[PDB]
């Protein structure tokens, strides 16, 4: 089959443990396949979430033709992302994924074994869900460098989003001051870090942490979505000129999802 | 609708849609690049 993508073993476990902590927040999502490895997005509370996969983090990985993209679920309760479900699959040994004719009619076969069986006769043991690709498809995804990036870890990004605001008449600022002083705060809160350019627990690390900013989120969904996305520490980068900032929170890890917020315009 | 101008004004690249195959082939890559 002109693509294939297998996981098995080490990456198999890699991939379980990446949706782990995601547990069903991204059971229904759009998969966009290409030569790069699958972006799982969705939305959550209203805001854009994504998860990539990058190729490497696969067995096996081999790309042909233009992109495709699937939803995830099959039907209303199953999902091509089940298998990776925490305990859905007790004896999980392999999944593999192929798709198969032309675009924009191209068929997505996944194919799941246990530990059951060896190898990977097809015939043999298995599990089996098929699904047809888009073929017309939409996708909005972010791209450039920030202009900001800051690290956060696990206890610190919680206080972070204890901070934020949570309703439309409580407007949050994210100001990283003069000193490289970064603060979060509402009419109500407040927290602060000292910066640091990479080369104590009031210390984070970041990347031109010399460039100030006084950033406003609007309804601030930030800690609902996070929260609901289990993220433990992460790194929140800013892009500051586009026409409409936008703050994108990366959870620290291997195969860690991204959710992006966007930032009131300024000027 | 109006998320969608949101997120354009935003920066966000299309991927699918209104792009040729290399295009979104080349903003799959930047998305994946920023969001590592």
């Amino acid at each position: 089959a002109p693509c294939q993508v297998v996981l098995q073993g080490a990456e198999l476990n890699g991939i379980l443990q990446a949706f782990a902590p995601l547990r069903t927040s991204l059971l229904d999502s759009l998969l966009v396949m290409g030569d790069r490895g699958i972006l799982i997005h969705n939305t959550i509370f209203g805001e854009q979430v994504f998860l990539p996969l990058e190729h490497s983090q696969f067995s096996r990985y081999r790309w042909r033709g233009p992109t495709a993209a699937f939803l995830s679920l099959v039907d209303q309760k199953r999902s091509l992302l089940s298998v990776f479900r925490a305990n859905q699959y007790p004896d999980l040994r392999r999944v593999e994924l192929a798709i198969t004719g032309q675009a924009p009619f191209r068929t997505l076969v996944q194919r799941i074994w246990t530990t059951t069986s060896d190898g990977e006769a097809v015939e043999l043991a298995s599990e089996t869900l098929m699904k047809r690709e888009l073929t017309s498809f939409v996708v909005l995804v972010p791209q450039g460098t920030p202009d900001v990036q800051l690290r956060l870890t696990r206890p610190q990004l919680t206080k972070v989003l204890n901070a934020t605001g949570a309703d439309s008449a409580t407007p949050t600022t994210f100001e990283l001051g003069v000193n490289g002083k970064f603060s979060v705060f509402t009419t109500s809160t407040c927290v602060t870090f000292a910066a640091r350019e990479e080369g104590n627990a009031k210390t984070v690390y970041g990347e031109n942490t010399h460039r100030t900013f006084s950033v406003v989120v609007d309804d601030c969904s930030m800690r609902a979505v996070l929260r609901r996305l289990q993220v433990g520490g992460g790194t929140l980068k800013f892009f500051l000129t586009t026409p409409v900032p936008s703050l994108c929170v990366t959870a620290t890890g291997p195969n860690a999802v991204s959710a992006v917020f966007l930032l009131k315009p300024q000027k | 609708d109006d998320v969608a101008a949101r997120l354009r004004a935003a920066g966000f690249g299309a991927v699918g849609a209104g792009a040729t195959a290399e295009e979104t082939r080349r903003m799959l890559h930047r998305a994946f690049d920023t969001l590592a």
